[PDB]
């Protein structure tokens, strides 16, 4: 547990034995002469073969599987497909948003491609976080986004209360209010076929990919004002992006030019091949032990161990038109994050290392000699309707005033 | 600008609660370029860079204990 | 060219003009095409985005974000699919209508072909064409 | 009496086993890949965006979409004591 000094080879220092990859799970505290290791909050640590595992609090995680036409989801401890949201079209990205108005539905936002002369579009739907099927119909509303090409990318920021985009034929990437109402370009040089992107609240970061004649993955603030690359070589296809909250802010991408999954810290000081012959990935997760990623050419979903350990596991086979895995859980992402913003922006507050800044939508300026206030017009939000709600199995059907209302089990009864 | 109000370089001013918060409110940042340490007890040592708190005999004993400074060869 | 094909199979995207557009086929369109409220290249790109961008010197800009000759502008004809060339423009005869007694008027300020009132399609852009108290 | 699909010209054509009266049952069968008959109704599968449509067998009237299955989707059999 000691290492030899160089200020003095007679003497002994100890190594930090937190600063080698994989060592653990969740996190790692040093020791003079040892370590130890533990979970966070919302976590348990159970023995296993191959050691301490974290283990997370609440209803077990799902999986979200958007088809070209659908998207379905998967129970990884029943090992079982749900029905949620049918007759669409052209879906390519998801991304969640857990409990945005404290009932029990989660919140779904998924982008839907340009089919012709018709314009893509980014869409909101209701996830009911408890066991549901077709017996809860899902309606769709629009954000009435215009001009939308190839929405290939999407993030959701829960603090800020943001949707993030990238569209590869717009050639930018684009922050909106959660509804639609306000929408602000923030990258619209360099950029070549951007491909995917993440947010991260707690240091005010964004991360995205490009796919284009020169690969790279890059990282800016969350209100665009700086900009860095921290990958350049060795990239081909990136095309997909994850990150991973709990292991110090580190950053996961897929390549299907080069078969590879790897990783980098959010500073781009460390990179690493965590899965190699990984089948042309697409998109990738990351929850508690496990690395979860899609095959484009054979619709297949693998999992492995993030650090690379072991062997990997084929855990389905869903058809070529899967696109993307998400994983659905409580603490996934951490809901406890506080929002910076004090109330003084007009139309946008955006999050920055340590703080916010405040935004104007495109074509407007800021009033003159003011940095909160903007020439532009105030729009109310757009609350959606209701959702079906039906918790045990029972039915919805929605009344003569378009109220959804419920049919009960004969094992059950209430309102919902 | 006044009436008891913090100010920023901007040519901006915000409430005095503001001022040293844990949130960058000027643009400039200069409401928290600068706020004064709350420590630890007296048979302790600080380090911001962590947020954490050691006993004063670690400050120099070949361990470093705090990754970006204030031990070892600095303070010794 | 020459029905071997030999003139196409090898070639690349040629690089746009300085006033030509440039669509996600790798095609180049003129740049009067954009925002024309005509689907020039197959895509529609060429009608992308265009409220956030100025216009021609020579053409006037529909709320739509599409651009239309500035002598089309209250004319009384809508012109925009919008009718906002028509919706805005000063009132036209000391009558205070903005159409003659012998054609009919409508909400966005434009001047309709009588007959056309009640017949299939509104002929008026939202104006209440078809409306049974005309029919 | 047989009927075939093609998908080269997006066609599903009838013959007798003789060969003696040719007809176009559909045409824009939008690359048709697999046949079956019932009753008043001839049921088919395009092969670019998985789906299974249906039409009179004669011909008259509409085309109707009913099914979207992936692209994976090779064949459409009807299943039924009276088929056989
Ligand atoms: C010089 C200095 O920062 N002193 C602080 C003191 O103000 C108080 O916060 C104390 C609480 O025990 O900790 C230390
Ligand atoms: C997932 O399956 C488990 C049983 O293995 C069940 O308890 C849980 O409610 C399921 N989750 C959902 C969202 O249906
Ligand atoms: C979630 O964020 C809160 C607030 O910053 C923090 O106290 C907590 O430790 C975080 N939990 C996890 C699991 O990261
Ligand atoms: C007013 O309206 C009537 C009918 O449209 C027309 O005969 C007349 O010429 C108009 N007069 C003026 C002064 O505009
Ligand atoms: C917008 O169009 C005008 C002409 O009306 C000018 O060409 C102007 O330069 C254009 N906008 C920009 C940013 O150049
Ligand atoms: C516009 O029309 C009104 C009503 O007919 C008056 O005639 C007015 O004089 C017109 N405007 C101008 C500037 O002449
Ligand atoms: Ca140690
Ligand atoms: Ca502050
Ligand atoms: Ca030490
Ligand atoms: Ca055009
Ligand atoms: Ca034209
Ligand atoms: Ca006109
Ligand atoms: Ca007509
Ligand atoms: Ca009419």
């Amino acid at each position: 547990g000691f290492k030899p000094s160089t200020l003095d080879k007679n003497s002994c220092q100890d190594i930090n034995e937190c600063e080698e990859f994989g060592i653990c799970p969740q996190s790692c505290r040093n020791s003079k002469g040892s370590y130890e290791c533990f979970c966070v909050d919302g976590f348990k640590s159970m023995s296993t073969h191959y050691g301490e595992r974290c283990a997370a609090d609440g209803s077990p995680p799902l999986l979200l599987l958007p088809e070209n036409v659908r998207i379905r989801k998967y129970n990884i401890s029943s090992e079982k497909f749900s029905e949620y949201l049918e007759e669409e079209e052209h879906i390519q990205a998801i991304d969640y948003d857990w409990d945005p108005e404290g009932i029990g539905l989660s919140v779904v936002y998924y982008t839907v491609l340009s089919q012709g002369s018709q314009f893509g579009a980014i869409k909101r739907a209701y996830l009911p976080d408890f066991e549901s099927g077709s017996n809860n119909p899902v309606r769709e509303v629009d954000l009435g986004l215009k001009y939308l090409m190839q929405p290939d990318g999407l993030a959701v920021d829960w603090v800020g209360r943001h949707i993030y985009w990238s569209d590869a034929k717009s050639q930018r990437i684009e922050v909106a209010t959660l509804d639609g109402r306000y929408r602000k370009w923030l990258i619209t040089t360099q950029l070549d076929q951007p491909a995917a992107i993440a947010v991260n609240p707690k240091l005010g970061l964004m991360f995205w990919t490009d796919q284009g004649k020169q690969p790279k993955i890059e990282s800016a603030w969350m209100n665009g004002e700086h900009r860095s690359v921290l990958a350049s070589a060795n990239l081909g296809w990136p095309n997909g992006l994850s990150i991973d909250y709990l292991n110090g802010d580190r950053i996961y991408w897929s390549d299907s030019k080069e078969d590879v999954i790897e990783s980098i810290k959010y500073d781009g000081t460390d990179r690493r091949l965590i899965i190699n012959d990984a089948m042309k990935p697409f998109s990738l997760d990351i929850f508690e032990d496990q690395l979860y990623w899609v095959a484009k050419e054979k619709g297949e979903v693998w999992r492995q161990n993030k650090f690379g350990k072991g062997n990997k596991e084929k855990l389905l086979v869903v058809n070529p038109w899967l696109t993307q895995v998400r994983i659905f859980h409580q603490l996934r992402y951490n809901q406890s994050v506080s929002n910076p913003c004090k109330q003084v922006c007009s139309h946008l507050c955006l999050l920055r290392p340590g703080g916010y800044s405040c935004a104007c939508p495109q074509g407007s300026d800021f009033v003159t000699g003011s940095t909160v206030e903007c020439d532009a017009a105030s729009e109310l939000p757009i609350t959606m309707p209701s959702p079906c709600r039906c918790m045990h199995g029972g039915s919805c059907y929605f009344d003569e005033n378009d109220l959804p209302k419920c049919k009960c089990s004969s094992g059950y009864s209430g309102e919902y | 600008c006044g009436s008891g109000n913090f100010r920023c370089d901007n040519g901006y001013c915000i409430p005095a609660s503001w001022r040293c918060d844990g949130t960058r409110d000027c643009l400039d940042d200069t409401d928290e370029i600068g706020c004064p340490p709350r420590s630890c007890g007296s048979g302790f040592f600080l380090c911001p860079a962590e947020g954490t708190c050691i006993p004063s005999s670690w400050v120099c004993d070949q361990d470093k204990d705090c990754s970006d400074g204030a031990d070892e060869q600095q303070n010794c | 060219d020459c029905g071997d094909n030999s003139d196409e199979e090898s070639c690349v995207p040629r690089e746009c003009t300085e006033s030509e557009f440039r669509c996600a086929d790798q095609q180049c369109i003129p740049s009067r095409w954009v925002c024309d409220q005509e689907n020039d290249c197959g895509d529609n790109s060429d009608e992308r985005d265009c409220e956030m961008k100025t216009c021609h010197p020579e053409h006037f800009q529909c709320t739509s974000g599409h651009c239309v000759p500035k002598a089309l502008a209250c004319d009384g004809r809508a012109d925009c699919l919008d009718a906002s060339d028509e919706s805005a423009c000063p009132t036209r005869f000391p009558n205070g209508t903005y159409c003659p007694a012998a054609m009919f008027e409508c909400k966005n300020h434009v001047c309709i072909q009588s007959f056309w009132i009640c017949d299939g399609e509104n002929d008026c852009v939202d104006g209440s064409d078809e409306e049974i108290h005309l029919c």
